[PDB]
């Protein structure tokens, strides 16, 4: 999301803000869709390099990965056996996470028309704790 | 009983491998596992090695073999000092005779000498245990 400003984002984008991805399912998680279903290598016509080939399979292996796993520099780096700051990548700093499944109770409707109706009410006591952090530069916390 | 006196095979201008091939490609530089673990042996030439060689004097290197060593590294300020049992000549465009050691290279490096490059003085304490006649039981006709 390359938006300069506010005001080059979708209303709705910016109104109740941008989409975030559905729950891992069958179908919500397809493989990357430039994800290769075969690879060419270019043959000689009455004969193969068996250690062409070889490393033909080599270089399919380090694109499969890029593509499968390593989108991302942070990434391709960690599989190296290394580390990056998130001042390598300019990234911003997950400090805290909290998870809840948000319930309620139903509301049993009790006129002459509405009696065998219900209304669920979902009220959620929830509650996050943000370790004490040190901030090293001026910044904002989101 | 023979001997055999050497010197490492330092050169006045031998420059690291991945400094003197010019444009760096992720292959030569990353030391991908899947790549170096999967492709042929790459030819190089005494060029990739040696400030002034022939682009044309090759032989067959491990690939990433470059990330396995490390030359010896001799300043400039040296290649014009005799005493130093130092390689100071490029080496010899073929194979072999680069590497069965070039002697000669090393005739600069002695003040004055008819006892060629190296001399030794040993006292060869040998013990034969035999079955053998005598001194005088073969010199007594007897």
């Amino acid at each position: 999301l390359t938006y300069a400003n506010p005001s080059n984002m979708p209303s709705e984008d910016y109104k109740w803000g941008v989409r975030v991805a559905n729950l891992k399912s069958i179908w919500t998680a397809p493989l990357p869709p430039d994800t290769r279903t075969s690879e060419n290598m270019t043959t000689g016509t009455s004969t193969i390099d068996i250690m062409g080939l070889q490393a033909a399979y080599a270089k399919l292996h380090t694109e499969q990965e890029r593509d499968y796993f390593m989108t991302r520099y942070r990434d391709i780096m960690k599989e190296f056996g290394g580390h990056t700051s998130y001042d390598g990548d300019n990234r911003p700093l997950l400090l805290m996470r909290s998870e809840f499944w948000a319930s309620g109770y139903d509301v049993d409707g009790t006129d002459q028309s509405s009696l065998g109706q219900f209304s669920g009410r979902v009220q959620q006591t929830f509650n996050h704790k943000v370790p004490r952090f040190y901030v090293p530069e001026h910044g904002v916390i989101m | 009983t023979l001997a055999v006196t050497r010197f490492p095979p330092t050169h006045e201008m031998e420059m690291h491998y991945l400094v003197g091939k010019e444009n760096l490609t992720y292959t030569d530089i990353a030391c991908d596992p899947a790549l170096m673990a999967n492709l042929p042996p790459r030819e190089v030439s005494l060029k990739e090695f040696f400030h002034s060689s022939p682009d044309s004097a090759k032989f067959k290197i491990a690939e990433g073999q470059w990330y396995r060593t490390q030359p010896d590294r001799v300043a400039f300020p040296y290649n014009a000092l005799d005493g130093f049992p130092f390689y100071s000549a490029l080496p010899s465009t073929d194979l072999k005779d680069r590497v069965l050691v070039n002697t000669n290279n090393y005739d600069e490096i002695f003040q004055s000498m008819q006892l060629a490059h190296w001399n030794m003085q040993t006292k060869f304490n040998i013990n034969v245990y035999r079955h053998m006649p005598t001194t005088r039981d073969s010199i007594m006709t007897s």
